[PDB]
């Protein structure tokens, strides 16, 4: 009989104390142990991860245990890491098992090498070869010395499609992402290489949306040159002529809803087969069943082919599945953002029956906030229940303390400086604070804003503001004046819909006018306020305190955020002064931009913009000139100078410290100012109406994988500004600045792309319908702002 | 900035068992989240030396 | 309220009219649990009661919820069934 | 702006130097003197003191992720050391310091609760038991307060089923906490919104028989 | 990291007989378009589609046609192999051209399986084409009809193919892009045998010669094996070598590896004779025998003559600063090579 363990003994224990090894032993002093329990004991000591060579054997009456511990890591020095800093290389190793103070398994050294290599395949270092060097030390220690070597990187050199005849190869590679044909510096899309990953599904959707229902991608090869620095990509396809949708038949378990599904799967025979229309029907059923409380509905579609008529009958299989309920909705990883911030962006409720789509949308709303780095979902089955589940969201938060500067350039305003600092999570309540400023040729602005996105639990937002604005009219191509202003504006945002949003709030604004050159139109407003300045002096000052109620409505149904090809954008902003203010007026601005396509591919768009503006006094007073509307420039009507469209200033005979020496001035007494003087200097008006109409065309001189990036558009811009308070009778010798019939028109070409310097927009226009004083600015651009 | 060993926890409201009405009783208290009765008593807060003691 | 966005509000029970017929008086918890299960609300303490609340108030209107209360005995066998088309 | 490298000094000289850095209050240099002392002698006769002193150094220098790691190493290698009760206590303080002082991922206090519990169960007469118990009372209060905040949001939203199930969860795990009594009216109201006056009356009976 | 240009005391003066520019060449794109000598006439081409015919003595234009329409590049990357009054060129748009050696007109054109990167091989009345998607096809020499098609298994990550099949005793011995060299019947395309020569260090990441019943094939990683022509069983194995291409002269084997070092082996067991590591880590093309010496062109555009019995550099000459990508040609006592710009060079 064996083996009575009278005593235990150990040899080779350094870091591991006696108690730590005596713990993990499935056999202990006094037990009766054979060869089956020793083998279990040895394998137990090995599973401790403390040793690399364990040995248990008998003595006379004592069970002796011989061990050799794993080498304790002394330090980890990197050598040759150019692309990656030493600090993150450390953290990635600690999150893998290896770290200083701990121990290394000498059998995992190779896994550390290939493990670090794999990180160099995340980025394009396909020639990387990290070598690990292990060196012993006096005591049981070891200094890991990782030698890095990367000769890189790979620019994928060619993307080729084989089997295409209906469409040219260059046209197909224009829609993705990631391309590599020619990375022209114009062109923004850059050509590096990683997982595609579903760039075939775009090519798949291209043929499928146009009828090719049999379209099958046979094989995709990603080629490498003998030098591991060059990448090719070859995708072999097989197209399938013409296919008309003849009918849709529904099969499988329908959960008793055959009556409404026939509606969702109805078609008008016979029209061309469309993939996204099929995908729509698949999700429409998944959403219908989801409404009837179904967690994971499964809908699949297979096109049965009819070669005789070249038509396709769609076979659809439905499996409603089962019902599940959500016990708890937990949140892991939010050490900063309070629970309410994350939970407020849900659509799957706790307790309520489960919806797979409702869970996925929960992930979408979280990353759209941009508060977190990664958002992972995990629906866990509640222990001891067939249906109850726990939907848990794991998030790694992202620093929302951002410094952001910016520069710009454009004929409309020259160089522009944008500088400020914004915190989108202060201190993690969802609030958005930020001190932001800007600089321009004719305007300097700085603000301090605080915004709560969820003022109510429904989505209504409340935003505070504290601004300061300086305005120089002479640099804005207007009659010389200066309007120093500041104040505070609070406002509410009402999301009535995901397509419509309302705005409302109060605001206090102080306007301290100064350095105003005397002219008729401007001076008329001063009388209505109750002021009587000198018509011979440049020097003047006017402080006005105003309280305003504001209302706004923005409608946006544009399909694409960057280049709209279908949809419309409507914005209406209204202002009115509540009694108690110095001024008594109202202002209403309306902006409209609608896009209408005329083809299958949406590459021929007809954009029509309109912009309306009107304002006037209330109780005898008149609308301030620093609230006037203007037209002409890069944005309003192209072909005219900035704000040159509309009324012109009629200066009074004046003398000023200029210091009247030698050069040009306007109606100066030294230059013989006896009476009122006509000028080219525009002042804008309290009534403006412009309307554009451009024909968006495909760019004609590059037929590569380019044209879908640059947009040409032949336009016909036109508009008018006037003053509904101009006394046309008292100044009969001077033009009627109260007639809205003065419509100024133009026509030209445009160009658009996003460049390394920023988003550009060229516009070579030409005003054929222009009037007196109208200064023409034909070539206009904008590089940033 | 992170928390210093501070007396914020000595402000917490003490534990008191919830009384159950007649014709009624409370949910069964689970094993976890239960504080064993200790009569102590040693120094608490800043009065407790948290420096590591050892001899020899 | 009037015109605001208030996504969709559901609560834990979906009760079709052709699933409340499977429960006849005199059945155990197991049968009721695999017919329509599991009723999320069992209230402390002296009584056993499965509260099934077909709670559909996602839109601005309704406000449409029907509740189904079931009562067993000390040995887990159905004694009383209470269905109500709330609420008016 | 600390200094990294350490001279090759006598054994007692470094430890006597590191001690003075610890007694004064300068933890940043106290670490570096000790961090190199343990990274050169891991199994000396009193190298376990160095491991103990390191844990204390990381905790007072706001280095928590490093403290927990050193704690786990001392437990894994010395689970029966005469001062293992102190290491468990420092472990609890670390997780408690990773918390709020606020419904911000309460698992750090939920893990701290387990660390102090293991301390008072195995070592009732520990020199840190009384203070650990004071912390256990507070940790239990906010772990219930977390559920209250989740119940308060769903109250504003209108998830009554989620509310009563949460308060039920509160009454189960944390029945003797302050947040539990405050969450009781939330359970009653949620019942009245589902037209369960027979249930809300039961809750009302409990609320009336208890003052917070 | 690239070993610099070795200093060679020229045993003789390497000169350029003639130099004719052909199109824009292939550029930095890894193709295989090399000239082909036949009946004192040199046939070369660029990728764009331009195909010419030059005299092997002076390099004058006989005919110069383009294979493009309204231009779009014909994407010629496979070839050129000339036989039976036909010029065979493979393109990357799944096309195989057959030009008459008289005027340069298209005899026939055939749509193949995929990218015809492999140079055409003419055995019997069949033209062997190996595409990029592992499809060894045999096109009829007469009309170009696809007689049969063999599916060679595809790997995960791929190389630039490739394998130009060799033929002996009823069979076309071809290599794969996965690591298996295969042998198939010439008439049916029937599989005879398969042998795997490659080692796998997961997950870390070819023209054969038939000599007296012995098939020599090299692995994509650089493992060398001698195969029995009948069974396909490995005879001897050596773990060094690589792409580009090797050649067998009598009982010696000269080759260039991934590290672009030149070395000689024995036909018996493959033992080492000499090793040249001065052209180390350059970009040498394939080696070819031209009057006793090994000729290799690197990426900078230098040719390197090497003594075959000790590996000593015989000569060195700057030929084209554009560089060399495709393999040289040494037939009819002549020596051809095409730079990356498409310029063809005759030597000495």
């Amino acid at each position: 009989e064996g083996f009575v363990v009278k005593d235990i003994h150990f040899e080779g224990l350094q870091r591991v104390a006696v108690g730590a090894a005596l713990l993990s032993m499935p056999v202990r002093t006094g037990d009766t142990v054979n060869d089956e329990d020793i083998s279990n004991t040895i394998r137990a000591l090995f599973a401790t991860g403390n040793f690399e060579d364990v040995r248990v054997l008998r003595d006379g009456d004592t069970l002796l245990v011989q061990v050799k511990e794993r080498p304790t890591i002394a330090s980890i020095t990197f050598s040759g890491n150019k692309s990656v800093k030493d600090d993150m290389l450390k953290q990635n190793l600690e999150a893998s098992g290896v770290r200083v103070g701990e121990s290394l398994d000498r059998t995992t050294i190779a896994d550390i090498e290939k493990g670090l290599e794999d990180f160099y395949y995340s980025v394009g270092k396909y020639s990387a070869s990290v070598k690990a060097v292990v060196t012993p030390l006096p005591r049981n220690r070891v200094d890991l010395k990782l030698v890095f070597q990367e000769g890189v990187s790979a620019e994928i050199q060619q993307i080729n499609i084989v089997g295409n005849h209906a469409f040219t190869t260059d046209e197909l590679i224009s829609h993705f992402q990631l391309r590599d044909e020619v990375p022209w510096w114009v062109g923004d899309r850059k050509y590096q290489k990683q997982k595609l990953a579903g760039d075939l599904e775009t090519l798949r959707s291209y043929y499928l949306d146009r009828g090719y229902a049999r379209f099958n991608i046979d094989s995709t090869q990603v080629s490498l040159t003998p030098d591991k620095k060059g990448i090719y990509v070859t995708v072999n396809i097989t197209e399938g002529d013409q296919y008309k949708l003849s009918g849709v038949e529904v099969s499988g378990n329908l959960a008793g809803h055959s009556a409404e599904i026939e509606q969702l799967t109805k078609i008008e025979p016979g029209e061309l087969y469309n993939g996204t229309k099929v995908t729509k029907m698949e999700d429409d059923i998944k959403k219908l069943l989801g409404r009837y409380g179904y967690a994971y509905p499964r809908v699949q579609s297979m096109p049965e082919i009819n070669d005789a008529d070249k038509t396709v009958k769609l076979r659809v299989n439905v499996d409603a599945g089962n019902r599940f309920y959500v016990r708890k909705i937990r949140f892991e990883g939010n050490d900063t953002s309070k629970d309410a911030v994350l939970r407020r962006e849900m659509r799957q409720m706790e307790g309520a029956w489960l919806g797979s789509d409702l869970v996925d949308q929960g992930k979408e709303r979280l990353n759209r906030l941009g508060f977190f780095e990664t958002v992972d979902t995990d629906t866990q089955r509640v222990p001891g229940s067939p249906d109850q589940v726990d939907v848990v969201y794991k998030v790694k938060e992202r620093n929302t303390g951002s410094f952001n500067f910016g520069i710009g350039y454009g004929t409309e305003s020259g160089v522009s400086f944008q500088a400020g600092v914004q915190q989108d999570n202060w201190l993690g309540t969802g609030y958005a604070v930020g001190i932001n400023g800007t600089k321009n040729d004719y305007q300097t602005y700085a603000e301090l804003s605080v915004t709560n996105p969820y003022f109510t639990v429904d989505g209504v937002s409340l935003g505070g503001r504290l601004f300061y604005n300086d305005f120089q009219a002479d640099d804005a191509d207007l009659s010389d004046y200066t309007n120093k202003s500041y104040g505070t504006d609070v406002t509410l945002g009402f999301p009535i819909n995901e397509y419509n949003s309302l705005r409302a709030g109060l605001g206090y604004v102080h306007n301290s006018l100064s350095n105003m050159q005397p002219q008729v139109a401007m001076w008329r407003y001063l009388y209505s306020m109750g002021e009587h300045p000198s018509t011979s002096d440049q020097d003047n000052s006017f402080k006005t305190d105003d309280f305003t109620f504001n209302y706004g409505w923005t409608y946006n149904k544009l399909d694409r955020g960057y280049f709209p090809t279908d949809g419309s954008r409507v914005n209406l902003t209204g202002k009115v002064t509540i009694p108690g203010s110095d001024n008594e007026y109202y202002k209403v601005t309306l902006d409209t931009a609608t896009y209408v396509p005329i083809d299958d591919d949406h590459k021929w768009v007809v954009l029509g913009r309109t912009r309306w503006g009107y304002g006037d006094g209330l109780g005898g007073k008149e609308m301030p000139f620093y609230e006037n509307f203007y037209a002409g420039g890069s944005s309003t009507v192209r072909g005219f100078q900035s704000n040159t469209i509309g009324p012109k200033a009629v200066y009074f005979p004046h003398q000023a410290s200029n210091y009247d020496p030698d050069y040009d001035y306007e109606c100066a007494t030294q230059d013989g100012a006896k009476d009122l003087c006509k000028s080219d200097d525009a002042v804008g008006g309290n009534a403006m109406a412009v309307a554009s109409l451009e024909f968006i065309t495909p760019t004609p001189f590059i037929s590569d994988k380019y044209a879908n990036s640059v947009r040409t558009s032949f336009f016909w811009d036109m508009g008018t500004v006037w003053d509904t308070n101009w006394d046309s009778s008292q100044y009969s010798g001077y033009p009627d600045y109260s007639d809205p019939s003065n419509i100024r028109m133009s026509a030209g070409i445009a160009l658009q792309w996003m460049s390394p310097l920023g988003p550009l927009v060229f516009s070579y226009a030409q005003p054929f319908k222009k009037y007196d004083g109208d200064k023409a600015e034909q070539f206009q651009f904008n590089i940033g702002k | 900035r992170q928390v210093s060993g501070d007396e914020a926890y000595l402000e917490a409201a003490p534990l008191a068992e919830l009384h159950a009405p007649a014709g009624m009783i409370l949910p069964v208290t689970s094993g976890d989240y239960a504080i064993p009765v200790t009569n102590g008593s040693g120094a608490v807060g800043k009065a407790l030396d948290i420096r590591p003691p050892a001899q020899p | 309220e009037r015109v605001v966005y208030r996504p969709d509000i559901n609560q834990g029970n979906y009760l079709t009219a052709n699933d409340v017929s499977k429960i006849r008086v005199g059945m155990t918890q197991q049968q009721v649990a695999y017919a329509l299960g599991t009723p999320l609300m069992s209230d402390p303490f002296g009584t056993n009661t499965w509260f099934y609340v077909f709670r559909q108030q996602p839109g601005h209107e309704g406000v449409t919820q029907q509740t189904l209360t079931l009562t067993f005995n000390s040995s887990g066998v159905l004694t009383n069934i209470d269905n109500k088309p709330a609420l008016s | 702006g600390s200094k990294e490298e350490v001279p090759d000094n006598p054994p007692n000289e470094i430890y006597a130097t590191a001690q003075q850095k610890l007694q004064d209050g300068n933890w940043r240099q106290a670490i570096t003197q000790l961090e190199a002392l343990d990274n050169r002698y891991p199994f000396g006769p009193y190298s376990q003191q160095v491991q103990l002193d390191l844990i204390y150094a990381y905790y007072k220098n706001a280095d928590l992720p490093l403290a927990q790691a050193a704690i786990d190493r001392f437990i894994r290698l010395n689970p029966t050391h005469p001062n293992i009760d102190y290491v468990m206590y420092m472990r609890g303080l670390t997780n408690m310091a990773l918390d709020d002082s606020s419904d911000r991922d309460p698992q750090h206090a939920r893990a701290a609760f387990s660390d102090f519990s293991k301390l008072v169960r195995g070592y009732p007469n520990s020199q840190y038991t009384t203070d650990a118990t004071k912390r256990l009372v507070f940790l239990k209060d906010r772990l219930a307060k977390y559920e209250y905040s989740v119940a308060e949001y769903y109250t504003e939203r209108g998830a009554w089923v989620a509310v009563v199930n949460r308060v039920e969860g509160m009454l189960r795990d944390y029945p003797d906490t302050q947040a539990t009594r405050d969450a009781l009216p939330l359970m009653e109201n949620a019942y009245r919104q589902m037209q369960m006056n027979a249930q809300a009356e039961k809750v009302a009976k409990i609320i009336a028989a208890n003052s917070s | 990291k690239m070993s610099p240009l070795p200093t060679v005391e020229n045993q003789f003066t390497p000169t350029t007989a003639w130099s004719t520019s052909v199109g824009s060449g292939i550029g930095n794109f890894y193709s295989n378009l090399h000239p082909a000598l036949a009946d004192n006439v040199v046939y070369a081409a660029d990728r764009a589609g331009l195909v010419k015919a030059l005299n092997a003595d002076d390099g004058k234009e006989i005919w110069s046609v383009s294979l493009a329409e309204k231009k779009e590049p014909a994407l010629l990357s496979g070839g050129v192999t000339v036989s039976g009054g036909h010029v065979y060129i493979g393109s990357e748009k799944a096309q195989v051209y057959a030009l008459n050696t008289s005027d340069g007109t298209v005899a026939w054109q055939t749509k193949v399986a995929g990218e015809a990167l492999s140079r055409p091989v003419v055995s019997d009345g069949l033209v062997l084409i190996h595409t990029s998607n592992g499809q060894l096809q045999a096109l009829n020499e007469a009309d170009g009809a696809v007689k049969w098609t063999v599916n060679l298994d595809m790997p995960s990550l791929s190389l630039r193919g490739e394998s130009a099949p060799t033929t002996a005793f009823g069979a076309a011995v071809v290599g794969g892009d996965n690591g298996r060299v295969s042998a198939v019947l010439m008439e049916q395309g029937q599989m005879i045998w398969q042998q795997r020569i490659s080692q796998a260090t997961g997950s870390t990441e070819t023209t054969p010669v038939v000599v007296n019943g012995v098939v020599f094939a090299l692995a994509y990683n650089g493992n060398l094996t001698a195969l029995d022509l009948r069974s396909g069983q490995i005879m001897w194995k050596r773990e060094l070598g690589s792409v580009n291409d090797f050649i067998v002269d009598g009982n010696r084997i000269y080759l260039v590896d991934q590290n672009d070092r030149v070395m000689a082996l024995t036909i018996d067991g493959g033992v080492t004779l000499w090793t040249q590591s001065d052209l180390l880590h350059r970009l040498l093309t394939s080696p070819v025998l031209y009057n006793g010496n090994l000729v290799v062109g690197d990426s900078e555009g230098y040719l390197h003559w090497i003594n075959v019995e000790d590996g000593r550099f015989v000569a060195q000459q700057k030929v084209d600063s554009s560089g060399f990508q495709t393999e040289p040609v040494a037939a009819d006592g002549k020596l051809l090579i095409q730079a990356k710009d498409g310029t063809v060079y005759s030597i000495t």
